[PDB]
DNA sequence: CCAGAAATTGGCACGAAAATTGCCTTAAATACAA
DNA sequence: TTGTATTTATAGCAATTTTCGTGCCAATTTCTGG
């Protein structure tokens, strides 16, 4: 019953672009169709680590094979100051064949003692043996740390705690000890020097709380329109060429079509959007944990439209709200049951997940089946290979990679 | 001003064209001592990583650098500070779904606090001290408060 | 790299003066190498020139 | 002392060793009068 | 050998003349390293600039120290090495100027 | 102290639900000529 | 008076692909009692 015009097909593709990519298309077709259009610093130099790298480089010591060498070295450095080559891409690099790798290694270990101490570091393991090798002997515990990081680390990473008394033959009281020295070192030497700027973005519609009930508007700032040439149009009359006003006619047409489905673009988004955020409405009031498990369906059903029309819309399109800056598709979630007879959405669970986790007994981590127990309490009945799938999406270890020395 | 004992002679050419001596008594007086107060703003926005916040958790720093910061991540009142010293502590969410197996290892070693923050807390220009004597805070409708408002 | 953006707080980069200028000149140029391959009327391609 | 990129970094290295010369080089900001100067549609430049 | 090639770029330019004419536009097209199509400065969702714009890496040069815009290439050991992909050569970022 | 038992973890599998994507030139309102 | 050409109005159906929670079970870690 829906005849697909090549135009109505345009005008459905129209929905489903963001706001960067509905410019970028009005522009494109502003630049062809004629009878369209629209309605000193200089800055300063930063200094980041690689500059104040080859700055101490420049004021060092060394020879011109070195200080080639060097230059290759802190070329290849990040933010973090890890180097991220291996020493004999360094060595091709150089392109002599001259140079050993022993050359490398020695311009490399200088270079580790510059500021900060254990910048361009091999690995986790070389930067933290660089950083307990400027401490002086009087350190209580340098020789314990100094031994576990050299030769048990992945043992320290898998929190065993207990193999790890039995191969350095230790006890708790010096074990945990060292274990606050290790801790007391620096991960990232190379962020002592930190540069850049946060990335923001623009969003589609504003939703605020005026006069004790939530308001929801498209944002001015970036809503697109078009407008229609006049002194163009009033050319549309006989100017002494059938084929002039043939062409005005087309034009002004395509154009008045265009600003048609813009405008029709602009309410269905809007209308999508104030349904949204009447059917969540306990989450723009008590933040998470109160989300409601809705669908593509429950929105299509109270705006007459289909599903499809309301799975295009949501796509790409930044809500704006007292709590911060979403997706308009971060609204529809999945769903597990309830004792008491109802539905729980899965960002519920995640966050009471979230909140159970983070304050439990750092001895005796909660497990799945303790967090299953736990969540059937409230009435929630979800399965533990669910609360471990939910534990894995929000990046949290297992129950024997959370446990503490206590 | 100020009603000052003054002679009428030249000193062995220290007013010479226009300039004054002053005994160390008016210096002892405080007589010509005047206050200055300055402000400094931190402005803690809205991001695509996820918001920034105002904590007392700066990873990087030592103990001592968050000794005079409350709860809340603000300077005390009454604190002296100088060049350098953090008035308050706010970090910038970093964002990235993968995770590298050295990242993984950093994350067990230090906890997973230290990684995916950064550091924007607001410090003392170099050559500014003083003593804290008020601090304000404005925060946007429906946002949580915290301790110190 | 001698006409830079003015990168402020927000994130907001606006525009220089020169980059207005170049903008301008590209979009007319573009409209009307559009308008010349489309074979317009002679009495828009003469404004657009 | 003001615009010469390498001229600086050598002089303050030099500086550091007791070395008290200079390699003058050349002005940045007049590379930059240069392309704005070519921006005009004028070609300017250096021979010899 | 990066020895020659770190020395062969701090040298200095020799000259005793400044010869001011007019330029003939073969003279302009030899001057650039590619055609400006389109008024786009930053792509706003990367924060990289957009091809053919008024910032473009291909033609204008690399936005980071010996690296193409795809990431293909990183290193000094690629130096000099257009990417097939992107178009951008691997060189100092300073080309931009 | 040892070792078996008990508990924990996650890759793979499964059917249903949910979300995504291609379609190709129609019918009805309305102004105007005969 | 009406038959006919020109302008609006038309953003759904129906396959097809992807994601969901949750069971199965082998591999790995913790525990207990002789
Ligand atoms: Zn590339």
């Amino acid at each position: 019953q829906l005849a697909m015009t090549p135009q109505l097909q345009q005008a459905i593709r129209l929905l489903q672009l963001s706001t960067l990519e509905l410019q970028q298309e009005l522009q494109q077709a502003l630049e062809s169709n004629p009878l369209l259009e629209q309605i000193v610093y200089q800055g300063e130099t930063t200094q980041t680590l690689q500059d104040y790298l080859m700055w101490q480089v420049e004021l060092t010591p060394f020879s011109d094979t070195d200080r080639a060498i060097a230059t290759s070295i802190v070329d290849a450095v990040d933010e973090t100051g890890y180097l991220t080559v291996p020493l004999e891409d360094i060595l091709e690099s150089i392109g002599d064949e001259e140079i050993d790798i022993d050359e490398v290694e020695a311009v490399l270990k200088r270079i580790q003692r510059f500021d900060p101490v254990g910048v361009a570091a091999k690995d986790l393991r070389d930067c933290l043996l660089i950083q307990l090798s400027q401490f002086d002997k009087t350190t209580p515990w340098l020789e314990e740390a100094r031994l576990i990081i050299s030769d048990h680390l992945d043992l320290l990473a898998n929190h065993d705690f207990r193999t790890l008394m039995r191969v350095t033959r230790l006890k708790e009281d010096v074990l945990k000890e060292a274990v606050n020295l290790i801790q007391s070192l620096d991960p990232r030497p190379g962020q002592s020097i930190q540069t850049g700027e946060p990335e923001y973005v623009i969003p589609d519609v504003l939703v605020r709380k005026h006069n004790g009930h939530w308001t929801v508007e498209l944002n001015s700032d970036s809503i697109p329109r078009l407008q229609i040439n006049q002194h163009y149009a009033s050319m549309c009359n006989n100017a002494r060429n059938d084929g002039d006003s043939q062409f005005i006619r087309s034009n002004l047409q395509d154009a008045k079509w265009l600003i048609k489905s813009l405008e029709s673009r602009n309410d269905t988004l809007l209308r999508v959007s104030r349904c949204i955020v009447e059917q969540q409405q306990a989450f723009f009031e008590q933040g998470e944990e109160y989300m409601k498990p809705m669908v593509l369906a429950d929105i299509a059903q109270a705006v007459e439209m289909h599903e499809s029309t309301i799975s295009r819309v949501t796509t790409q399109k930044y809500l704006h709200s007292p709590r911060g800056i979403f997706e308009l598709k971060y609204f529809f979630s999945s769903h597990v049951n309830t004792e008491g007879g109802g539905e729980a959405s899965s960002t519920a669970i995640r966050a009471l997940v979230k909140k159970l986790i983070a304050a439990e007994n750092p001895a005796k981590p909660l497990s799945d089946s303790k967090l299953t127990s736990l969540l059937s309490e409230q009435g929630i009945m979800v399965a533990r290979r669910t609360v471990a799938k939910y534990r894995e999406s929000l990046s949290i270890p297992p129950s024997n990679q959370r446990k503490q020395l206590v | 001003g100020q009603n000052m004992r003054v002679a009428f002679m030249p000193w062995n050419g220290y007013n010479f064209e226009d300039s004054i001596l002053v005994s160390e008594r008016v210096v002892q007086e405080d007589r010509f001592t005047t206050i200055h107060i300055q402000e400094l703003a931190c402005v803690s926005r809205d991001t695509k990583l996820g918001p920034e916040e105002i904590t007392a958790d700066i990873p990087n720093v030592g103990e001592a650098a968050l000794s005079k910061l409350d709860e809340s991540g603000i300077v005390y009142i009454g604190a002296e500070v100088t060049g350098g010293d953090i008035l308050v502590g706010k970090v910038t969410p970093k964002g990235e779904t993968q995770l590298t197996p050295e990242e993984k290892l950093l994350r067990a070693i230090f906890g997973e606090k230290a990684s995916d923050v950064k550091d924007s807390s607001l410090r003392v220009p170099n050559g500014v001290s003083g003593t804290v004597i008020d601090v304000q805070v404005f925060t946007r409708d429906g946002v949580e408060k915290d301790k110190r408002a | 790299d001698l006409r830079p953006l003015v990168p402020l707080d927000g994130g907001r980069f606006a525009t220089s003066d020169l980059n207005d200028l170049y903008r301008r000149v590209i979009n007319r140029n573009n409209r009307l190498k559009r308008l010349l391959d489309l074979a317009a009327p002679d009495i828009i391609v003469r404004n657009e020139k | 002392k003001s615009d010469d990129v390498n001229g600086r970094t050598k002089m303050y290295k030099n500086i550091v060793d007791g070395n008290h010369q200079m390699e003058p080089g050349m002005p940045e900001s007049f590379n930059v009068l240069l392309k704005e100067i070519r921006s005009l549609g004028i070609n300017i430049e250096l021979e010899d | 050998d990066l020895l020659k090639f770190l020395k062969a770029q701090t040298k200095t330019e020799e000259f005793d003349a400044i010869k001011i004419a007019l330029a003939s536009p073969d003279m302009i097209r030899s001057w650039s390293f590619g055609e400006v199509k389109k008024p786009e400065t930053i792509n706003y969702r990367t924060f990289k600039p957009e091809r053919d714009g008024l910032f473009c890496a291909r033609i204008f040069g690399p936005v980071k120290d010996y690296e193409c815009l795809c990431g293909k290439y990183k290193r000094l050991k690629h130096r000099g090495v257009i990417c097939e992909k992107c178009g951008v050569e691997v060189t100092q970022t300073k080309v931009r100027r």
